[PDB]
RNA sequence: UAAGGUGAUAUGAACCGUUAUAACCGGCGAUUUCCGAAUGGGGAAACCCAGUGUGUUUCGACACACUAUCAUUAACUGAAU
RNA sequence: GCUCGCCGGAAGACCAAGGGUUCCUGUCCAACGUUAAUCGGGGCAGGGUGAGUCGACCCCUAAGGCGAGGCCGAAAGGCGUAGUCGAUGGGAAACAGGUUAAUAUUCCUGUACUUGGUGUUACUGCGAAGGGGGGACGGAGAAGGCUAUGUUGGCCGGGCG
RNA sequence: UACGGUGCUGAAGCAACAAAUGCCCUGCUUCCAGGAAAAGCCUCUAAGCAUCAGGUAACAUCAAAUCGUACCCCAAACCG
């Protein structure tokens, strides 16, 4: 399965954010994810008066890496790596360290 | 001047078309040949 | 009947297109991309049943499709059927 | 209370262009608005609406890719509804 | 929307079959290409459903 | 197996799914136009035309099925004799 | 648009063969155009080919091709009967006018015709993959009769330079 | 008329002369080098059917599918 998914609470780890947390928004099938708040880059989009858009610069979140992240504990407040146990049929995911179930 | 090609699509596929190519031993190997190499045309038809 | 009632799926689109479209409406008779298969009566059949209109007689025609695009190699467009279909008297679509 | 005789019509358009929207109305004397997706933005230099009552035409030019909706149009009671996409160069 | 008609008997199901055809594909296709349909997934299942309708009926008559 | 999916260029539209009938992978099925050994006859491959059977609370014409050749075996037929 | 000049048994007009959207309309001028290009047989988009009667398919065969069996050949194959294919020839039938930006003997108006099915009503020996007839045919030459077609007058409308 | 065109209306519409390489003529005359085939069509009957079925006519009605049909075609669209 898949360790970092959709409606999860995680903080990154590498470069420009490092060490800043977020949801993340959505999770693409290159091994990406986009994350909230996180990386922003700022497009320079046209104005249309049809789809009542201002134009100008707009500021939006990239897709990061999968590997770029890990998802936020909590528990410690630090990052930790994720795993599958079987619970009642379950595939569950649970942190390491401190052998949680999320 | 009247030059080499002129054209006719009745002599062409009577001459070169695919049924002509399948009524002999050889035609056949022609085609063969053609669908090993993989080509796109076997034999310029309708 | 004569033609399974499965098979009057040989209606696919109007064609209102062109003025030759509607200026032929204006004047009798509708125009449809109909099936490629169909046969003239088979299709005055899709229209009574279907469409509820009376239709005296039908006309086919085969447009060709248009070969078009691309650097080197090419891409081509599908035939397809129209209609001019004509309906009897008290016309309504 | 009046309905709409002539419903809009899907047009595709290549950004810059110029879409067309027709709708007869049943009774003169009015006037409705045009709204992409659902948004009433407002005549500009990009708008173009121009309807004498008994009839409401719409000319929307170089349409951005954002237009990518559908042009329902509001009057008294009548309310159409056609399918319009910019598509780009 | 399977095995809900896995038992839906054979003459029963010529039924919908049509019902699938009879409105909804014809009238979609109408309705559609004259700019209308703007619920275009509409489309896709119909033609699915007649699929599934055909692969019973099939699967439970003759083979 | 699953939290994400509706192949690629390829966005977009309209959707579908999240604890099990979303998608995806594997096993076995189903459907499988036309041409092509092509096999009902023909033919300038992807087309023309049939015989016979079936099929219609709108039982006409069209649709479908079958009909190549050779070999072996059987059955029934059967010349000059 | 007004002059000027050129073809007029064509340099006009309709096709077959061959091409295969070059047709029509909007739009653009980078590349293509031996220059410019607002224009194009060039780019992009949309439109446009309507038939019982024209033609193919179809029936019929020529040359010739294929060819169940068959005769022949080291194998591959060759030739050929019955057949079956093959038009460059035979075979039923629509004309004058109008209309589209773009088709029209196909669409529309007027006026027709061909062959089968079925029914009614009369009247009657019907009936072949068979017999016979026909279809069915050369070159040159000679006029007569006639139409297309032309010229003039009359007629009609307009002109008084 | 949006100056490309587009509508509307509408006279006479006869005679004489000339006249083809076209038609009559797949004729006619003549000559030697002696001038496709098969079907459609007409007729004849065999097996076969004899009240039937079929055949002939008048009128009525129904069927005629499918595929081609744009444009160039002594040429800037075909072979060069
Ligand atoms: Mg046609
Ligand atoms: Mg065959
Ligand atoms: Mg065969
Ligand atoms: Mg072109
Ligand atoms: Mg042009
Ligand atoms: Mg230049
Ligand atoms: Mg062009
Ligand atoms: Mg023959
Ligand atoms: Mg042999
Ligand atoms: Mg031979
Ligand atoms: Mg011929
Ligand atoms: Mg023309
Ligand atoms: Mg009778
Ligand atoms: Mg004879
Ligand atoms: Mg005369
Ligand atoms: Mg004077
Ligand atoms: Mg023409």
């Amino acid at each position: 399965a898949a360790k970092i998914r959709r409606d999860d609470e995680v903080i990154v780890l590498t470069g420009k954010d490092k060490g800043k947390r977020g949801k993340v928004k959505n999770v693409l099938s290159s091994g990406k994810v986009i994350v909230e708040g996180i990386n922003l880059v700022k497009k320079h989009q046209k104005p249309v008066p049809a789809l009542n858009q201002p134009g100008g610069i707009v500021e939006k979140e990239a897709a990061i890496q999968v590997s770029n992240v890990a998802i936020f504990n909590a528990a410690t407040g630090k990052a930790d790596r994720v795993g599958f146990r079987f619970e009642d049929g379950k595939k569950v995911r649970f942190f390491k360290s401190n052998s949680e179930t999320i | 001047m009247k030059r080499t090609f002129q054209p006719s699509v009745l002599k062409r596929n009577r001459s070169h078309g695919f049924r002509a190519r399948m009524a002999t031993k050889n035609g056949r190997q022609v085609l063969a040949r053609r669908r090993a190499k993989g080509r796109a045309r076997l034999t310029v038809s309708k | 009947m004569i033609r399974e009632e499965r098979l009057l799926k040989v209606l696919r689109a109007p064609h209102v297109s062109e003025k030759a479209s509607t200026a032929m409406e204006k004047s009798n008779t509708i125009v449809l991309k109909v099936a490629k298969d169909a046969t003239k009566a088979e299709i005055k059949a899709a229209v009574q049943k279907l469409f509820e209109v009376e239709v005296e007689v039908v006309n086919t025609l085969v447009v060709k499709g248009k070969v078009k695009r691309h650097g080197q190699r090419i891409g081509r467009r599908s035939d397809w059927k129209k209609a001019y279909v004509t309906l009897k008297e008290g016309q309504n679509l | 209370l009046i309905e709409v005789e002539k419903p809009l019509y899907g047009v595709e358009v290549f950004v810059g262009e110029t879409a067309h929207f027709e709708i007869e109305l049943s009774e003169p004397d009015v006037h409705g608005q045009w709204k992409l997706k659902g948004q009433p933005l407002t005549a500009s230099p990009d708008c173009e609406i121009i309807e004498d009552g008994k009839k409401h035409i719409l000319i929307l030019h170089n349409c951005q890719l954002g237009m990518t909706g559908e042009v329902s149009f509001q009057a008294a009671n009548a309310k159409s509804a056609a399918n319009l996409k910019v598509k780009e160069l | 929307m399977k095995a809900k008609e896995l038992r839906e008997k054979s003459v029963e199901e010529l039924n919908t079959e049509l019902l699938n055809l009879l409105r909804e594909q014809f009238n979609l296709r109408m309705q559609a290409a004259s700019g209308q349909l703007q619920q275009s997934h509409l489309l896709k299942q119909v033609r699915r459903d007649v699929a599934r309708v055909k692969t019973l009926l099939n699967e439970k008559a003759g083979a």
